[PDB]
RNA sequence: UUUUUUUUUU
RNA sequence: CGUAGCUGUAGAUGAAUGCUAAUUAUAGAGUAU
RNA sequence: UUUUUUUUUUUUUUU
RNA sequence: GGAAGCUGGAAGACGGAAUCGUUAUUAAGCGCCAGGUAGUCCUGGACACUGAAUCC
């Protein structure tokens, strides 16, 4: 056993001593704890993942269908624990400020998903099938000045 | 529901308070409780017909002492609960593999449990 | 059954009782997994892991011994602390080896535990620890609450009764069964009272002994400077990034779970079954120590003052042969707490004293030497009472400490009268000759 | 406030300040 | 049944379930009941923890009248409905006289008739007579079999004020 | 029957219709209305079944019930009168439009079969080619993506008669 | 007593209304450093107030129907200081000042502080026996950081107590109550 | 789209 | 913040909001039915 | 957080 | 001049014909204020949320 030696020895102390805490090799792979950060539309979010199997908090200890009362909002910042798997092993907790009702909802999809890739580097190719990474930088557009009352709304 | 002259100005709109008429107040009295040597008493609110809110539990007649507070059903309980839906035929088809996925969509409420499975195929 | 196609409701009429009556530790489990090594052979891509790993530990199991540490000091290092633990209870010109290996085993065991902190646990791995360290009476006040988590998690999971046993041969020769799910459920009483009775305290809680502290609120203290400072125009900065990194001040916090409280209260109500079962005596001394919570249980539910009432009820209808024995520790938890049964409990556990020190030769000292062994470490199973006496050299050195504290559970009490003063007197004179020929030295001195 | 748009928003802005005005018609 | 047994389900006859509660199913349950498209299946009900410690109470109540045992009402508070699906059906089935009303707000927001007095309490004609009709729908051969006592005979008013309270109003 | 109605003063919902694993079942969420789907001749019809408030003590099981749960207790009965009878269970001989199945267009400006479709706000395009795979192949792997996706998603989508 | 006042701290904020102008400011307040009698120089701490910006609007040629608007936009720059520990005031007063530049106004905001009882106790501790029976930073200010952290709670219980009293008093029409005359 | 309290009910 | 979710009423064939013996607020003065 | 809560979200800011 | 209580039997379910145009955070709905130096608009300026479809 000479090769987890050069691995093994190099994790602890040194550069990062961080990365410590592992579940096996095959199965988990997943670290203890981790944080992502994700912006959507005029919002942000703070989400960070713990191990432990207990329910979902977003702020002022309240529940997770109170603020998504919608099934397919719920889906949506759900999206990614169902395909890595970890649909009862690690917690969730969503803080944003700001936004609307969908909107915030977009900000923790992206959240959460840099957040798996951070805690197990190959748990991230599996991703890209269903375009988590991927986000929206582009707003609404400004209201041009004129006759038209809206963007492009003509008149008489 | 009922309206009466009973108001003092503008708390009631001309309205007669529940706990103002007979049967209602026959079973709104707690502290009586001692009085019962034969028995005692039980009640139980879990309904949304009306907001809690704080829901002050030292003006009403019971103490700290004896309010039962439950919690959220485990995730033990849960797995009971679908299995004893498919025996009776509720469901159409909820493979194993999403069974942990709606446990985190309707954070186990019985409440949001039954009906988005009701909504849906479930599973 | 009932003429509809039913079980009889008559038969769910009263609540069914506990066991946990047996309790052995981890030396003779050892001898008899040697001895069946030749049957417990017997016994897709995942079949060969399942195999390779499962048998590689019953032939190592009986990394090189308990030597080579430092060097290898993951399942490595639970299986080793099977062997330092395993080595050290064997004990319960000659005084020089010996010395030599037990310091060794101390110095290695607290080793690993560094190592094992550092690393989470797995459910397969944490109740093996904490079984060890029972057997072994050595308990952490730090890694306790950490290994307690796993224990909750996992016994409520979904998967609890249909998942097989753990792939540890640990398991293989256990009177319980059905994995995590049944073996939690026939644990000794003895062990269920250390989750109830769990210190969750952290090391700047000194408010109570040591004094005044202010505890800080505020660890990061970030403050700019003239080389890190961002320039006037930071309408560009924004343009020459790749991705948005600045954004407004959006932070979550960590919120507490039941850290363990969720799993102790369902302990708590196996203790209550086992009352009204008539058993021994030392069996029932995990019910008050339960029953005597003060941090765990509150007072949320109306069930303590009636456990305990139950409880005294059958302490007080028993013969003094089985009672006199079991007289410090039941009288240290029962002191704890006040109820309304109280006076009428006490007045018979003090008749009882007036027999049991006149028989023991107190106002011939080999009586009174092997009296005091049995109530110190004998009985005790893991308790640590007033000034830390807890489960000799040439005379009152031992025995002291155990009726200094005895006097002081009975003066305790905040029902009625402690005593007689006649009472006092007789014990104080009884401590008082005793104490004089305590040999008038060495760091075994009363603190 | 000529509008239904703008003149209810006058009086659901009260009822949110802890008065109760009459809604139903405008 | 005991500690080992959580979170289980207990079959119930569809027959015998309807004489044990003539008035009707515990809480929801009867949306629930609706779904199963089977007429002869069974109704089942989940045992929380939250009975466990309840049942027990009852248990020692009984046999102390044969200051230990409580003499006093609970609440539930927060699935707390639920346990009376449970609770109230084993209770009936061991002799005890249970005064079942899930619904006791149907005599307060339905169609009914108030007469004001000079107590101050409005009366339901109406509604009165629902309240027994209903008790001894189960309750019965256990009330006419009860004696009944001579110093309570008959010093309560129309309304059911006390004659001391009641006479207070003409001071 | 087939009418989209979109009420002025309402919530806009991104699924306004949820696709259920039975094939002729569907929920509306606009008017929490229960239907079911069958092609009859040759136009999809729908039987909307009523949610609102509005007896006997024994039992709250059918009558005058005015509770969520009626609609779907009368729409389990239903089915399996159509099947068990066998009256209308027949393929949807009925076509879609010019371009196979709704939500499939040719391209202009070469040969392209794309294939639009929305998922929590976002959208895909390119799809698959057509001058590399002929008019055949490329044809038959447009349609498997937009039923692969709906069964995901459980996204609905109203079949329209032109 | 006036003797026993000391400036805790000096607030210095700067408003430009041209990017070339504040950037002058920066260099000429660093030249002003690195040349007092003490070895470490006051290093403020800096602390930008984000950039205002106004545009009315005008209707546009006149004649017209208002199909055309022509905007004028007036951006504004802002930037704050910080001072902990100011011993030297002649040093640091006119340093500030002789750093402007072109039309860039300031406005300082002193803060003293005044000693109680000068706690003086614990004398010689008694004893018997038995009875036998450096590392400052190029770029970083030489104050404790002890002392900035009990200066800095300070000033955000300020802020808060005025803005909820400023909006108290903030109606139209000032003088006129409910129901007065 | 609306909650009890300073005590005089066996 | 608004249409919320949720949840009571009539699953409106009858919800159109202008007309005015009469008052609320700004202003030195907006008055008479 | 099994003596904890008792709950919808905005257009500048924790530099 | 703005809003509100009370009162209420002002004139409308006509037409699937026809004329004004939208290059998707477009279109369609809903909500807020900044200036107009006392009050004083259904237009103009300006921000935010839900947000579908087609062969363009």
């Amino acid at each position: 056993s000479s090769d987890s030696a050069l691995i093994s020895g190099a994790i602890v102390r040194a550069f990062n001593p961080e990365r410590m805490k592992v579940f096996m090799h095959n199965g988990c792979e997943w670290l203890w704890q981790a944080e992502g950060t994700g912006t959507r539309k005029r919002a942000a979010a703070h989400v960070i993942i713990r191990r432990g199997t207990g329910q979902v908090r977003v702020n002022n200890d309240e529940d997770l269908y109170v603020r998504w009362p919608f099934y397919y909002n719920r889906m949506d910042v759900l999206q990614p624990f169902f395909l890595t798997g970890t649909a009862g092993i690690y917690d969730l907790f969503i803080h944003v400020r700001g936004g609307g009702s969908s909107g915030q909802a977009g900000a923790v999809r992206l959240a959460v998903g840099r957040a798996l890739v951070s805690a197990c580097p190959a748990c991230a190719r599996l991703l890209e099938e269903d375009m988590v990474l991927y986000e929206d930088t582009r707003q609404r557009m400004p209201k041009m000045p004129g006759r038209m009352k809206a963007r492009k709304m003509r008149t008489w | 529901e009922y309206v009466s002259m009973r108001y003092e100005g503008t708390r009631f709109n001309g309205h007669i308070p529940a706990f103002h008429l007979s049967t209602p107040r026959l079973l709104s009295r707690f502290d009586d409780a001692q009085q019962f040597q034969r028995g005692l008493k039980i009640c139980a609110t879990s309904w949304r017909r009306s907001n809690r809110r704080d829901y002050r539990p030292d003006l009403l007649g019971v103490r700290q002492e004896e309010i039962r507070t439950v919690r959220n059903f485990s995730p033990l309980e849960f797995a009971n609960f679908v299995a004893y839906y498919h025996k009776k035929k509720i469901l159409h088809e909820f493979p194993r593999e999403k069974l942990d996925y709606f446990y985190m969509l309707s954070g186990g409420n019985g409440f949001q449990a039954r009906r988005l499975l009701a909504s849906l195929y479930g599973g | 059954l009932l003429d509809t196609g039913e079980i009889v409701p008559g038969a769910f009429a009263s609540v069914k009782k506990v066991g946990d009556f047996p309790l052995l530790p981890l030396s003779l489990l050892l001898s008899r997994l040697k001895e069946r090594r030749q049957e417990l052979l017997r016994d897709f891509a995942r079949e060969e892991e399942r195999i390779q790993r499962k048998i590689k530990i019953l032939e190592l199991l009986a990394s090189q011994g308990a030597i080579g540490d430092a060097k290898r000091i993951h399942a490595d290092a639970v299986n080793l602390l099977l062997l330092l633990a395993a080595e050290a209870e064997t004990l319960a010109e000659e005084r020089q080896l010996w010395r030599l290996k037990c310091e060794g085993n101390e110095e290695k065991w607290n080793l690993c535990i560094s190592r094992l902190k550092e690393l989470a646990l797995d459910h397969e791995d944490s109740f093996l620890v904490f079984y060890a360290m029972c057997s072994t009476n050595r308990f952490d006040a730090v890694l306790l609450p950490a290994l307690l988590e796993r224990l909750e998690a996992s016994f409520f999971s979904s998967q609890a009764l249909s998942k097989p046993l753990f792939h540890p041969i640990f398991e293989v020769w256990d009177p319980p069964c059905e994995s995590f799910a049944a073996l939690i459920n026939v644990l000794p009483l003895s062990a269920k009272a250390v989750v109830v009775t769990a210190d969750r305290r952290s090391e700047r809680e000194r408010r109570e002994n040591e004094g005044w502290l202010a505890p800080p609120e505020a660890p990061p203290l970030v403050l700019p400077n003239w080389q890190t400072m961002h320039p006037v125009d930071m309408e560009a900065w924004e343009k020459k990034q790749r991705r948005v990194v600045r954004t407004r001040h959006v932070k979550a916090k960590i919120i507490r779970q039941a850290d363990g409280r969720k799993l102790a209260a369902t302990m708590a109500l196996h203790g209550r079954q086992a009352i009204h079962r008539d058993a021994a005596v030392s069996s029932l001394v995990s019910v008050a120590a339960m029953c005597a919570s003060n941090s765990q249980r509150a007072l949320r539910g109306e069930l303590l003052p009636e456990t305990l009432n139950l409880l005294a009820a059958e302490l007080l209808g028993r013969s003094a042969d089985a009672l006199s024995p079991h007289l410090l520790s039941l009288s240290f938890l029962l002191s704890q707490s006040s109820v309304s049964l109280t006076e009428r409990l006490f007045l018979h556990l003090e008749a009882v004293l007036r027999g049991w020190l006149e028989e023991n030769g107190f106002v011939a000292s080999e009586k009174r030497r092997k009296a005091s062994e049995e109530q110190l470490r004998n009985l005790p199973p893991g308790l640590n009472v007033f000034g830390l006496v807890q489960s000799d050299t040439e005379s009152a050195l031992w025995e002291s400490r155990v009726l200094a504290a005895l006097l002081s559970s009975f003066l305790r009490v905040d029902d009625y009268r402690p005593s007689l003063d006649f009472v006092l007197l007789l014990s104080d004179a009884l401590r008082n000759s005793l104490r004089r020929t305590a040999v008038l030295h060495e760091k075994d001195v009363l603190s | 406030c000529m509008n239904k748009k703008n003149r209810l928003a006058l009086r659901k802005r009260r009822r949110r300040m802890g008065e109760r005005v009459s809604l139903r018609y405008r | 049944v005991g500690v080992e047994d959580v979170g289980r389900f207990r079959l119930f006859d569809r027959h015998r379930l309807v004489e044990l509660l003539p008035e009707g199913l515990a809480g929801e349950l009867s949306r629930d009941v609706e779904m199963i498209p089977s007429a002869t299946s069974p109704i089942g009900v989940m045992l929380r923890k939250a009975t466990l410690e309840l049942q027990m109470q009852l248990e020692l109540f009984a046999r102390v009248h044969a200051l230990a045992a409580v003499q006093r009402g609970f609440l539930l508070d927060g699935g707390k409905s639920c346990v009376l699906n449970y609770l109230i059906p084993w209770a009936r089935e061991n002799n005890w006289l249970v005064v079942y009303e899930p619904l006791p707000s149907r005599y307060a927001r339905e169609i009914g008739d108030i007469k004001r007095s000079s107590a101050g309490v409005y009366i339901q004609s109406s509604f009165s007579q629902e309240f027994l009709e209903r008790l001894g729908r189960f309750n019965r051969r256990l009330l006419e079999e009860l004696p009944v006592a001579r110093r309570c005979y008959g010093q309560a008013a129309l309304d059911g004020v006390h004659r001391l309270y009641a006479e207070r109003s003409y001071h | 029957r087939q009418e989209f109605f979109w009420p002025e003063k309402a919530r806009r919902t991104r699924v306004p219709l949820y696709q259920n694993s039975r094939p002729n079942l569907v929920y509306d969420q606009r008017f929490r209305r229960f239907m079911c789907m069958w092609y009859a001749n040759g136009v999809q019809v729908f039987r909307p079944f009523s949610c609102r408030g509005r007896l006997p003590d024994g039992l709250g099981i059918g009558r005058g019930s005015g509770t969520w749960e009626r609609a779907r207790a009368k729409a389990v009965v239903l089915l399996k009168q159509l099947q068990r009878q066998g009256h209308l269970d027949r393929l949807a001989k009925p076509d879609v439009t010019r371009s196979g199945v709704r939500g499939v267009y040719f391209d202009t400006e070469e040969k392209l079969w794309v294939a639009t479709w929305n998922e929590h706000g976002l959208r895909r395009f390119k799809a698959f080619p057509t001058m590399e795979m002929g008019f055949d192949a490329a044809y038959q792997a447009a349609v498997a993506v937009r039923r692969q996706k709906l069964r995901e998603n459980y996204i609905f989508s109203m079949q329209r008669n032109r | 007593a006036l003797s026993a006042y000391s400036l805790r701290s000096l607030i210095v904020t700067y408003n430009s209304r041209n990017r070339s102008s504040m950037n002058a400011t920066i260099e000429n307040l660093k030249n002003a450093l690195r040349w007092t009698s003490p070895s470490e120089s006051s290093s403020p701490s800096s602390a930008p107030s984000s950039a205002p910006s106004s545009a009315p609007s005008s209707s546009w040629s006149p004649f017209k129907y208002k199909y055309a608007l022509r905007h004028y936009v007036f951006e504004d720059h802002r930037y704050a200081f910080a001072f902990y520990d100011v011993n030297s005031v002649q040093e640091v007063v006119s340093a500030a000042l002789g750093a402007m530049a072109g039309e860039t106004c300031c406005s300082c905001r002193f803060s003293w502080r005044f000693a109680g009882r000068p706690p003086v106790s614990l004398p010689t501790p008694p004893r018997l026996v038995p009875s036998s029976r450096a590392t400052v930073l190029r770029g970083h200010c030489p104050t404790d950081k002890e002392f900035i952290r009990r200066a800095l709670e300070e000033e955000q219980a300020v802020e808060r107590i005025r803005k909820k009293l400023d909006k108290k008093q903030l109606q139209w029409f000032p003088g006129k109550t409910p129901w007065a005359p």
